RNA sequence: GUAGGGGAGCGUUCAGUCCGCGGAGAAGCCAUACCGGAAGGAGUGGUGGAGCCGACUGAAGUGCGGAUGCCGGCAUGAGUAACGAUAAAAGAAGUGAGAAUCUUCUUCGCCGUAAGGACAAGGGUUCCUGGGGAAGGGUCGUCCGCCCAGGGAAAGUCGG
RNA sequence: GCGAGAGCUAACUUCCGUAGCCGAGAGGGAAACAACCCAGACCAUCAGCUAAGGUCCCUAAAUGAUCGCUCAGUGGUUAA
RNA sequence: AAAGGUGAAAAGAACCCCGGGAGGGGAGUGAAAGAGAACCUGAAACCGUGGACUUACAAGCAGUCAUGGCACCUUAUGCG
């Protein structure tokens, strides 16, 4: 124990398999339908749902995903063939407001969000 | 004007009853006879180039 | 209804210059990959083509030439490819599908001669 | 000197906000809302205690008649009768020696007849 | 008990004074089943990382849901309508981390008193070469009229 | 409501007199319902007696007692 | 017009992992990265992931009073 302040030096606090690409230019929304199917299974499977899943969304969750496992693996010698996605999931970054004119003067403003993708992996096994 | 306009904002609710039908099949991915990577069925695999032969280069 | 029996995406003519360009480079390449479907519709019309070149009269030449408006082409299908389908009932030009693509989600294929 | 309202009235409204819980909706996480739906909330609130108390009487009655005519008599005049002997004198609890000790409420049930005709 | 009058108080900042508190940790934030007749107050834990409670008195830009209020942020409509002339496009080959969308070839189609060419005005470097690949380009882009660097413009008689 | 005019002794009509309530009045009753009827809410209570209204079931309480009336469903939309 | 704030001091992240990059995970500096340069605090609306209790004969200002079921019990097992 000690006291917060003593603690946040005995411990550093990490992150097992994880990896979070941070401002996707990509609508939260549309990204989650993809992030959705691999939620939660063999990161085999989700390795090769990607590969095939036509949505343009699926590249980024590849490339998250690829990175979590080679995290999981390096930083945290994890046994690979026992990976699976723990976790995954998508955040709105900022939000790139642009203006597009109108019909009679009026203007608009599209809004191309982004999103922070995050994908966690962990070792499974039953018992 | 805009004639057809909405009456009131939707529930965050309704707004979900609605899209609790736009989830994303997964393919139903085959494996490969050969390279066994996996593939889709009545295609061609992407890895070997195969369809019992090797229709497409390497 | 509309229980009717071909496709069109474009007009009249446009319909018929591509059925013309693809039937004239499936020919010129023996492959081509293309989407599914235009392979589709070309698959049929250029089976005929290799089948009214399948005569070698000089008729059989010049109703082909109506639909291959090159030359070299022509004589291709006409001395090197038809006589050499002689002996198969009119059935050879097959379609094998690849994967979907990226700049429109469509799904491409081979229609290979 | 300037004086803003900061932290005044975060918490006032963080108050009201916190009341709300189950409160379906906007109701339960918007202040505005959530706040005038406590409003109505008085209204419910302080009129259903004047009236709980006449919901229960209402639950009592409604059992002491369903043992009194269990024998052959009936809460108007099962009631009239112990009241007949100023010596009976419940009604409250009533009800449940009628729910729960049969044995008992027959006893008061006879006593009144036997005080009525 | 509405307009209205009268009474007692809660809270916010600033100021004077008292008692103090704090890096083993202030303010602020966050959670809570305690306390007070209310406004409100406290305890404990988490966050935080430096200033800060309580009490008496004094001064106030002192308390908010309303004003088609003001500024800002984020929602709904909804992944909907649109992607800006119905002059079409096809294949091959090449480059590339990745291309329907770039480059090459070969065809197709559209303009041809023009959708060709030369100036003016107006704009300025937008020109050329090599790079680039955030944002702009209603979609891709390895490309661009976009970003970076370098280069380019030459008059005794053309205009002044 | 009662007393008058105005008005077709029309109008949730209009203008005065006068009482009451709403307005500034919650509670029970009248299906629902400002003002009609009974009643004026200092706070708490799984306690009690009543008002007006009610006591087949939907809701609390006699499908009570005695002597009658109408067969119409009158009851639960008017007259010569 | 709007626009402030790494840390005491740059000691501003050598080297390795996935990625074209962006981004991130380790390592190392630092009291602290539960300060990393879209860097003091970081409320609320608003989006999302996981868990608990629920929901597919139902007419709903969205609560309130009452009871039962389930879960949990640091001002809290006897009341919640
Ligand atoms: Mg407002
Ligand atoms: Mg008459």
């Amino acid at each position: 124990f000690r006291n917060k302040k003593q603690r946040k030096q005995q411990v550093k606090l990490r992150k097992p398999g994880f990896a979070v690409a941070k401002y996707v230019r990509m609508s939260p929304r549309k990204v989650r339908l993809v992030v959705d199917v691999i939620r939660g299974k063999s990161v085999q499977d989700a390795e090769d749902l990607l590969r095939f899943i036509p949505r343009s969304a699926s590249e980024p969750v590849a490339k998250v995903l690829n990175s979590a496992k080679a995290n999981a693996l390096h930083n945290d010698e994890m046994l690979e063939d026992r990976l699976f996605v723990k976790e995954a999931y998508v955040d709105a970054g900022p939000t790139l407001k642009r203006l597009i004119p109108r019909a009679r003067g009026s203007a608009n403003i599209i809004k191309k969000r982004t999103s922070h993708i995050t994908i966690i992996v962990a070792e499974k096994g039953n018992k | 004007a805009k004639h057809p306009v909405p009456k009131k904002k939707t529930s965050k609710s309704k707004r979900d009853m609605r899209r609790s039908h736009h989830a994303l099949t997964a393919p139903n991915l085959t494996e490969c006879p050969q390279c066994h990577g996996k593939k889709l069925s009545h295609h061609i695999c992407p890895n070997c180039g195969y369809y019992d032969g090797r229709q497409v280069l390497a | 209804h509309g229980k009717a029996g071909r496709k069109l995406n474009r007009n009249s003519s446009a319909r018929v210059a591509l059925a013309r360009a693809q039937a004239t480079a499936l020919l010129r390449e023996g492959r081509i990959q293309t989407t599914l479907t235009k392979a589709k519709e070309l698959r049929p019309f250029v089976e005929q083509l290799i089948t009214t070149a399948k005569g070698g009269d000089l008729h059989s030449r010049r109703l082909v030439a109506q639909d291959i408006h090159d030359k070299d082409v022509v004589r291709k299908v006409m001395d090197e490819v038809a006589p050499k389908y002689a002996e198969r009932p009119g059935g050879y030009t097959r379609i094998l599908r690849v994967g979907t693509r990226r700049g429109d989600g469509v799904t491409m294929a081979l229609i290979e001669l | 000197p300037r004086a803003k309202t900061g932290i005044v009235r975060r918490r006032r409204h963080k108050k009201v906000l916190k009341r709300a819980k189950g409160f379906w909706g906007s109701r339960s996480k918007q202040y505005r809302n959530a706040f005038q739906t406590l409003l109505n909330a008085a209204t419910y609130e302080y009129r259903d205690r004047r009236n709980k108390k006449r919901d229960f009487r209402r639950l009592w009655i409604q059992r002491i008649n369903a043992g009194a005519r269990l024998h052959g008599m009936n809460y108007s005049t099962f009631i009239n009768g112990l009241k007949r002997a100023n010596i009976d004198l419940n009604r409250k609890v009533l009800a449940d020696i009628a729910a729960r000790e049969p044995e008992a409420f027959k006893a008061l049930v006879d006593a009144s007849r036997n005080a009525r005709q």
